[PDB]
């Protein structure tokens, strides 16, 4: 049907671009980080994204073999939890840069005398640890049926008749995953956006075009996917609205997908003199 | 005291403008010479083979 | 390959490399200030206020400032002004008290259209393009003590003013500020002090916490 | 006044005099006597060491005698003596004043010199018992900044300011043994012979001169330029020496026959000339100029032979080795290269 | 059972 | 310039001490350090090493994994630990520094020694082992090894150094060629390959002791038999 086609043509654009986008921004940020404290940042956030997108064609052919799992048991338990932690890393990093951009502007003296590098690498190993903590309930509870009707295979979740488990796990993923970092981006925003334009010598245009683009391709690009993931996590294995929603995930996904491309070409855009920095490496 | 400045620079005149000169041929000539003469032993002129180099890498 | 010293020759590279790199984090913990004026503009009451080459250091707020005064060089000034290419701000000094006095060398040409004359070859120099520039304007009382004797007509004959103090301190102002080129990219800032004051430095902290905050939102790309 | 007059008068028909004695002796020029050589052809260096390490823009670069170690200067407070071979770092010396424009290597090995803005030459002593290297003498006797400092040897400097005068210095001592005037402007480049009796040093008003270091007066003058002179050097012979200016342009004199031989210049050049340096047989000339690239002339002939681009800003300091086998080359991107 | 594919 | 050790004093077959030296009138942060041990009446061989900045630690194949060393560069003091003393770790310690770069002169200070009683690797031969010679005279003393010590770099590593009675040792030439400083030109040195030479042109007073020949391309670093030369 009709998402599925959609969900192909989708992911392989994502696909096409993102990986050269992201191989070059992660090659021109290599060089610099030994001496700019910006660089590191988005080092980290380049890398997440190369590797997410790296995953594209592992569900390209999912799709394709009508959600058939050739790869075994184990791969089962092992790929799935990697794919996501690549995702919710790539949340967490855009969060920390947004307080990273609100902590050098307000309190500007401080920022100055006790700033260095050790302190961007402890924030991004503390987000990836929170990725890996939010990632690990994946690991424990994936398991595999066989069909011994015609020939198919299944990767799933299993709880084991245990609804409170499975509902707490995703209204945690939830609250950890959409809502915190969004609120804690919106905020920090409009408050960088007031206290520049209070002054006249700080005031530019550039910073709200930069600050609307990144929020509104957020929050346009993040919801369906949350949403429809929270409601299928309250339904039950049957019903008529869960064949439905079963429907439209690949194109959920896609679209969840598709911030992995949108990501890296806002710092080419709107960077000072990127063709040079190339130009030296 | 300008008559004292005038004074010492006319004097330099007159110090400055009583030296030997030669024509500009032999002057060319003799570098020239050098240049050919000492060409042999410039590393830059000629590249030195990789052997003996010790910038090689 | 390498022998028993090469490797602690390489050793003593790495302890050299670490040294100079913890030593050179430290050296932009400084805001630089340069120092500019005529000579007879109040230079030395400021930098006794605030606080070859002339070197100062001082602390205010947590943030620690490197001052440097280079009147004393008596050279050729555009063979030693490209040093100071990436320096904070420049502080500059006007003596508007000398409106009346003419020069030594020659009597037709005054104090003030010397120092416009400076101010303008410093403002639209090509190594300070994007060099915030704090004028400070001094001693206004013996200023506004003369005006009342003489008045103003002789530095600017083309003035119709009330002829007080105030009127007379905002046309200078006005005249000094038209100099500037650019007015998009230099933001240029303006004060009048005299023998006496307290509130200097809170000045000069504000402008270079005005030009840190630039410069920070430039280097993220969201300026 | 009447005397005034006619002292410039004078003064006038010597300039008379001298002008048409230059002129008597020129028969030919060198293009026509250089136009049968074979042609250098079309020269390759390639960058074989780079040297990181400095946080700052670097402006001096010197040699040693033994061809194999080097001293470079920046306004970070640091001066780093390297080993080119290996590349790596034998020595690094804060500074007590960070706004430094020149630095000099000892021939002995012994001491390096450096200074600027601060109108103190200091002198630092490597080889100390105790292992580190400490400063020896500060030279406190002129009025404008320093532009540039040699050795004669272990005991005796020259130094040339803004001051318009030059001097000559006893290192034990500490006191100016010789002062030499008469220029007009500021000095910024000095150059020493092989033969270590003579020196000739450019300045600002467009003219270079000849000085004796024994007796201590000017011999000869040079003129011909149009702006400032920034880099001058001798030839390996030691009968003439080239000159570059601020104007996008070099020129080449001799001193047995006070004229002008050859001049380099390009119409796609329109900056400025910051160093000048020889090769060792003296057929190369190696210039740096403001277009953040380096070029090689032929000494001879006036053709451009190459281009040294490697750098992202000005080229400040260019050096050759004594053996005559490297090139090394500095810039305001705090990064030295070695070509070869 | 739930038939959650790769990703969610 | 001066290093002052001690803690050197009579043990037991089993028993624990450690010595300690001071440095006082260089820069000791800049310096790696050795330890050498002397025989009574025999010999003398190295012991351990430690480098600048405490990163590269070097023991000998005899007392590894029973001794420790330790370096505090704030208070300028090296130490050495015992742990448990056999019978042939009866000698006479030595402290030594040294500093590796371009044309540096390694052990050039040696100190004085201190007393400890109780109660593959390249060999250095020298076949010589006693000279008698009258002052005015040339004097040659050859050493030998058991591979050749020319490295690809060009250096050649053979130290040279002298022993008085009832004194440290001293350095004479270090890389088989090159001079130390303080003392006269009448010492010289030579050599190729396998064998080196010693010369000394004019002989007098001060030129009575045991000679010695080190070698430094790896480690262990091994001394030879000494050559004493009498009056």
């Amino acid at each position: 049907r009709v998402p599925d086609i959609l969900a192909l043509v989708i992911f392989a654009v994502v696909f096409l671009v993102g990986v050269l986008g992201n191989a070059l921004v992660v090659w021109v940020t290599a060089f610099e980080a030994k001496r700019t404290i910006n660089a590191i940042w988005f080092l980290n956030l380049a890398v997440a994204d190369f590797l997410s997108c790296l995953a594209l064609p592992i569900l390209f052919t999912s799709i394709v073999q009508h959600h058939h799992w050739p790869f075994g048991g184990a791969a089962c338990s092992i790929l799935p939890s990697l794919i996501l932690l690549n995702m919710y890393a790539s949340i967490l990093l855009l969060a920390t840069i947004s307080a990273d951009r609100f902590l050098l502007v307000f309190k500007p003296i401080w920022c100055q005398n006790f700033r260095g590098a050790g302190l961007a690498w402890i924030a991004c190993a503390v987000a990836w640890g929170l990725a890996l903590l939010l990632t690990i309930p994946s690991f424990l509870y994936r398991v595999v049926r066989e069909e011994y009707f015609p020939p198919k295979v299944l990767c799933g979740v299993d709880y084991s008749h245990d609804k409170r488990r499975e509902r707490a796990v995703a209204i945690v993923r939830l609250v950890l995953g959409f809502l915190w970092p969004l609120l804690t981006l919106t905020i920090c925003y409009t408050f960088i956006l007031l206290r520049t334009w209070s002054r006249r010598a700080t005031r530019s245009t550039k910073t709200l075009k930069v600050v609307v683009a990144v929020v509104a391709s957020f929050f346009i690009f993040w919801l369906p996917y949350q949403v429809t993931g929270i409601m299928m996590s309250f339904l039950e294995p049957s019903s008529p609205t869960f064949l439905l929603l079963k429907k439209l995930d690949s194109l959920c996904v896609s679209f969840a997908y598709i911030n992995c491309c949108i990501n890296p070409i806002i710092y080419v855009v709107a960077g000072q003199g990127f063709q040079g920095r190339l130009r030296k490496s | 005291a300008s008559i004292a400045q005038a004074r010492k620079l006319v004097e330099q005149l007159k110090m400055e403008a009583n030296i030997d000169r030669i024509k500009v041929s032999k002057a060319a000539a003799d570098l020239m010479a050098y240049c050919e003469a000492h060409a042999k032993e410039d590393p830059l002129l000629t590249p030195v083979p990789a052997s003996e180099n010790p910038f090689r890498e | 390959t390498l022998s028993a010293e090469d490797k602690a020759a390489v050793e003593r590279s790495k302890m050299i490399d670490r040294n100079l790199r913890e030593d050179g984090e430290k050296a932009a913990r400084e805001v630089k200030l340069l120092l500019l004026g005529a000579g007879e503009s109040g230079k030395s009451t400021i930098v006794k206020q605030m606080k070859g080459i002339v070197e100062t250091h001082f602390t205010f707020k947590d943030l620690h400032f490197k001052m440097f005064d280079v009147g004393g060089q008596r050279s050729e000034r555009k063979k030693w002004i490209h040093c100071f290419e990436g320096v904070t701000a420049i502080i500059f000094c006007v003596a508007l008290s000398d409106y009346d006095l003419v020069l030594a060398e020659d009597e037709e040409m005054n104090r003030m259209h010397e120092s416009m004359k400076l101010f303008d070859s410093i403002c639209n120099n090509k190594w300070f393009t994007d060099t915030s520039i704090i004028l400070f304007l001094n001693k206004k009382d013996l200023f506004e003590e003369k005006i009342k004797k003489s008045p103003l007509t002789i530095c600017y004959p083309e003035y119709a003013g009330s002829n007080t103090y105030e009127e007379a301190a905002a046309y200078i102002q006005c005249q000094f500020e038209d100099l500037n080129k650019r007015k998009d990219t230099k933001e240029i800032y303006t004060h009048f002090t005299c023998a006496t004051d307290t509130k200097n430095v809170q000045f000069v902290f504000d402008a270079v916490t005005d030009v840190i905050i630039k410069n920070n939102l430039k280097d993220c790309g969201l300026f | 006044g009447s005397e005034l007059d006619q002292l410039r008068q004078e003064a006038e028909q010597l300039k008379n005099q001298i002008r048409d004695a230059r002129k008597a002796c020129a028969d030919a020029t060198l293009s026509q006597i250089t136009n049968n050589i074979d042609p250098v052809g079309r020269i390759q260096m390639r960058t074989r060491r780079t040297l990181r390490g400095h946080l700052a823009k670097i402006y001096a670069m010197h040699w040693g005698t033994d061809s194999r170690l080097l001293v470079s200067a920046s306004q970070d407070g640091k001066l780093i003596i390297w080993d080119s071979y290996t590349t790596n770092k034998v020595h690094a010396i804060p500074l007590r004043s960070s706004w430094v424009m020149t630095c000099a290597y000892a021939p002995s090995g012994n001491y390096v010199a450096c200074g600027g803005l601060d109108n103190i030459c200091s002198i630092y002593n490597l080889k100390t018992r105790e292992g580190n290297v400490r400063v020896s003498r500060e030279l406190a006797g002129h009025t404008g900044y320093l532009s540039c400092c040699r050795f004669l040897d272990d005991n005796q400097i020259v130094t040339s300011s803004g001051d318009t005068t030059c001097a000559l210095w006893d290192i034990e001592t500490g006191q100016q043994t010789t002062t030499f005037t008469g220029h007009t402007g500021d000095v910024m480049s000095l150059s020493l012979a092989p033969d270590t009796r003579l020196f000739v040093s450019g300045a600002c008003d467009a003219s270079a001169k000849l000085w004796d270091v024994r007796e201590g007066m000017c011999r000869q003058t040079f003129t011909g330029h149009e702006s400032d002179i920034n880099a001058i050097c001798f030839f390996p012979n030691g009968n003439a020496f080239a000159t570059g200016s601020d104007d996008a342009t070099c020129r080449l004199f001799d001193l047995r026959a006070d004229q002008e031989l050859m001049t380099y210049s390009h119409d796609n050049i329109i900056c400025g000339i910051t160093s000048v340096s020889f090769s060792k047989s003296g057929r190369l000339l190696l210039a740096g100029y403001d277009d953040f690239n380096c070029n090689v002339w032929d000494a001879l002939k006036a053709d451009r032979a190459g281009v040294l681009a490697g750098h992202d800003n000005r080229v400040s300091c260019l050096g050759v080795t004594d053996d005559g086998m490297a090139v090394a080359t500095g810039s305001w991107d705090s990064f030295l290269k070695i070509w070869n | 059972f739930k038939p959650l594919a790769a990703x969610r | 310039v001066q290093l002052v050790e001690s803690g050197g004093g009579l043990v037991q077959p089993g028993g624990s001490r450690k010595l300690s030296c001071s440095a006082s009138g260089f820069a000791f942060s800049s310096f790696g350090m050795h330890w050498v041990r002397q025989a009574p009446e025999k010999g003398l061989e190295w012991v351990a090493y430690i480098s600048s900045g405490s990163g590269t630690i070097y023991y000998a194949d005899t007392v590894k994994g029973r001794f420790t060393i330790s370096r505090d560069d704030p208070k300028n003091t090296l130490f050495l630990q015992m742990t448990s003393l056999r019978s042939e770790d009866t000698a006479m310690y030595y402290c030594v520094r040294s500093i590796y770069y371009y044309g540096s002169s390694p052990f050039d200070f040696w100190g004085q020694g201190t007393t400890l009683t109780v109660s593959s690797d390249i060999v250095m031969t020298q076949a010589t082992s006693s000279v008698p010679v009258t002052p005015g005279e040339s004097v040659s003393i050859s050493c030998r090894s058991s591979k050749s010590l020319l490295h690809s770099n060009g250096n050649t590593y053979l130290y040279w150094f002298l022993q008085r009675p009832g004194q440290s040792p001293q350095l004479l030439i270090y890389r088989m060629s090159n001079l130390a400083s303080g003392v006269p030109d009448r010492f010289s040195g030579s050599g190729s390959g396998t064998a080196f030479t010693l010369t000394i042109s004019r002989l007098e007073a001060e030129d009575v002791g045991v000679y010695y020949c080190m070698q430094h391309l790896e480690y262990p670093l091994t001394f030879g038999a000494g050559t004493k030369l009498e009056l």
